[PDB]
DNA sequence: ACCGCTGCAAGGAATAGGATACTTGCGGGCTAGATGGCGGCGAATACCC
DNA sequence: GGGTATTCGCCGCGTACCTCTCCTAGCCCGCAAGTATCCTATTCCTTGCAGCGGT
RNA sequence: GGAGAGGUA
């Protein structure tokens, strides 16, 4: 069920946070079969109430869950991402506005190439984990916003 | 059957434009150079050695 | 020496080099050194086409001796090949250590197992641990104390 | 019950496979090897077929835990020289099939 | 660096100097010295050396 | 390429997925095979030793 | 000054030679006087006086197997490598042995 | 004008090369941690009867 | 047997005081070797088609 | 606490 959203960062629960292998264990199965954005903020206030400070990890781990959330809905299967930049594997049946994906690749075709038939390559220096992240974000907001 | 060894090159004689130049040897000291195993360099003259 | 007490006897010569770059020049030169031994490179770096069948043509007896990698750590059978030289065998763990000894026996014949090392005051000191433990347990079954050791 | 064999090189996979097809030659059983030394377009051909679920022996290298090598009802694993492969290449046939 | 900073720093024969006089370090810089590394003992030497 | 670098802090967690494994494994039962005696005696018999 | 040689050429071919200007130890440097600075203290190293090699005849002046006889021997001293020692026996035979 | 031949061209199959993941070892950095004594003497051989 | 003789290895080698420098090894990580895989260019090989010649 | 060097009687 995990459409991947891999960015090549670390994404999970770390020992520090919390130390026991069985909470960990149970928070990955809450976290990763929650179908709703109110559901991880719930798991969210949980981890803050039982545990405080969230370190990044954690907090790559929640918002990877929530990226594939709206992907699921979307239709983006894979999602990808790395330092030099990413593919985005798309589904049998999308829902990206045709006009709009077209408008896209002619005003950046550096950063939008079409190699396979659900393949879409792009291309960003995505040094910052963090920047990355809220890159993946904005792209994926404006895609859905024009979906049909 | 017998040996079926016909690897002994691979045509390395694509990607070979002005650049080259036919190897003229009309280089100037301080030309930069590029050789593809190590990189960019910038030529230096002809030496002898041992 | 080793070589051509094989040679004589009818087997087949493992003879690990465990460098790809300088095997086809220790091949080369041990071809020199023993002209009467038929010689051959076995490794997983070159084209599979190739050693598909240079390891078909070592199991009809197309040659004695056959320059491998460590590929054959792991347990290729050859009843015949009854004589392992392990030219280097400081760098070596005790577990490929017995498994490189395990690959000679395997049939009624006696066999032995060379390991060759530098000047001994060269090699390291686990280097040192590591070679009087596989010379320290020769016996059949010696496979599961060698293990709990380890 | 599809026995699935994997060994950590090509000359075992080999070997196995070799000796394998010797001993089950006298039985309807269909042993198959897949690794590099089998083409591009015969590998596809040997995954089908297990899929489909009629290669009963499946001996192979580190290629029987890519993702795409799909048992249709297997109910044997044999590591063989276990000694080389690491915890990830141990269950990560152990993962996917829960119970084998 | 390891050779050489253990020959000059902490050997038999490069020593303290003895620094209270001129001619105290120019007769120190001029000693030959029968001991050391490759030579013989200090309590272990006859009456002819 | 930057080999020196440590990369970043276990890009993934290890025991959470080897707990899962072993308590799903050790949780439901496998199959329990059928034994054939004068079938599997004849693959015996196929043994020459 | 690293050389290398290509494996499909013949014995002795030049494929590559590199070269660059390599970092190896400080070294001490002795002052204007004779005089080292370590560690911030001024030290000496002082001249050595030690048997040179080469070949030495000498001789144990009637101290050795009670018989009131001398026993002469050479020692063949190498800079570097194993030396050679003759010796006379008590009954006049010469003997050879080495290290 | 109709058929055989050849050069060319496309299409997929090998093939290289880089990147990633296992085993093993080993060195570097940073921090817990062998050949210059000599006398005396009693015991262990080496030997000869 | 069993006494003599040669050799060998331990034990020993002055008292008191003053000044100075110098005293680190082992374990974790990243490199190397081997092995395996996927992934992406890049060359190579085979077969089918367009143009030209023989009849 | 120990080694190395030098010194006084």
């Amino acid at each position: 069920q995990q459409t991947e959203v891999e960015l090549r960062m670390p994404s999970l629960l770390p020992d520090d946070f919390i130390p026991d292998v069985n909470t960990r264990l149970s928070f990955y199965k809450r976290i990763a079969s929650a179908k709703t954005e109110n559901e991880l903020e719930e798991i969210k206030v949980e981890l803050i109430d039982r545990f405080g400070l969230l370190p990044d990890p954690a907090r790559t781990l929640l918002d990877i869950a929530r990226l594939r959330q709206q992907a699921q809905k979307l239709g983006i299967r894979k999602l990808e991402g790395n330092e030099k930049g990413g593919v985005i594997e798309f589904a049998e049946k999308n829902h990206v506005n045709p006009a709009w994906l077209i408008g896209l690749l002619q005003k950046q075709p550096q950063h939008y190439r079409l190699d396979g038939p659900t393949r879409l390559k792009f291309i960003q220096d995505l040094s910052e984990r963090k920047t990355r992240i809220e890159w993946v974000r904005q792209f994926m907001r404006e895609l859905e916003e024009n979906a049909i | 059957g017998e040996r079926v060894a016909r690897r002994r090159q691979d045509s390395r004689r694509t990607i070979n434009p002005d650049t080259l130049i036919r190897n003229l040897a009309e280089l100037h000291i301080g030309q930069p150079v590029v050789h593809l195993e190590h990189g960019v360099g910038r030529y230096a003259g002809m030496t002898t050695l041992e | 020496e080793a070589i051509l007490r094989e040679i004589l006897r009818g087997g087949q010569v493992y003879y690990l080099y465990n460098d790809v770059e300088n095997i086809q020049k220790a091949a080369e030169r041990l071809a020199e050194l023993v002209p009467e031994a038929r010689i051959a490179i076995g490794h997983g770096q070159m084209r599979e086409r190739e050693l598909e069948r240079v390891m078909n043509d070592f199991h009809h007896q197309r040659f004695n001796v056959l320059v491998c990698t460590t590929i054959i750590e792991t347990g290729i059978d050859i009843p015949t090949a009854n004589t392992i030289i392990i030219e280097r065998a400081d760098h070596f763990g005790l577990a490929q250590l017995h498994q490189l000894r395990g690959r000679v026996g395997r049939s009624h014949h006696q066999a032995y197992a060379w390991l060759l090392t530098p000047h001994p005051k060269a090699m390291t000191t686990d280097a040192q641990k590591r070679l009087e433990a596989i010379a320290s347990l020769e016996d059949l079954g010696a496979g599961f104390a060698l293990a709990t050791h380890d | 019950k599809q026995v699935a064999v994997l060994v950590p090189t090509t000359l075992l996979a080999q070997q196995h496979y070799d000796n394998f097809r010797d001993r089950f030659a006298n039985w309807p059983v269909r042993i198959e090897m897949i690794s590099r030394f089998r083409s591009a377009k015969e590998q596809t051909q040997i995954l089908a077929e297990v899929a489909e679920g009629k290669i009963d022996i499946l001996i192979g290298t580190h290629k029987l835990l890519q993702s795409d090598v799909k048992f249709k009802d297997l109910g044997l694993l044999i590591v063989d020289e276990e000694h080389r492969f690491g915890v990830r290449h141990k269950e990560r046939i152990k993962a996917m099939r829960a119970n084998v | 660096s390891a050779a050489v900073k253990e020959f000059f720093g902490s050997s038999q024969l490069s020593q303290f100097m003895d620094q209270n006089n001129p001619l105290s370090e120019i007769t120190h810089k001029r000693r030959i010295s029968a001991l050391g590394p490759g030579g013989l003992t200090r309590e272990r030497a006859g009456f002819e050396v | 390429s930057r080999a020196r670098q440590k990369a970043a802090e276990k890009v993934r967690d290890v025991a959470a997925e080897l707990l899962d494994i072993y308590a799903q494994r050790a949780a439901k039962e496998g199959f329990a095979f059928k034994h054939d005696r004068e079938q599997y005696q004849l693959f015996c018999d196929s043994f020459p030793f | 000054r690293l050389v290398i040689y290509e494996r499909e050429a013949p014995e002795g071919t030049v494929k590559d030679i590199k070269e660059q200007e390599v970092y190896m130890g400080e070294i001490p440097l002795m002052t204007d006087n004779g005089t080292f600075v370590i560690n911030g203290t001024e030290r000496v190293i002082v001249s050595q006086l030690h048997r040179s090699p080469g070949v030495f005849f000498d001789s144990d002046k009637g101290k050795t197997h009670s018989s009131g006889k001398v026993l002469y021997n050479a020692r063949i001293i190498p800079y570097r490598g194993s030396w050679l020692d003759f010796e006379f026996d008590p009954k006049d035979n010469l003997f050879v042995r080495i290290d």
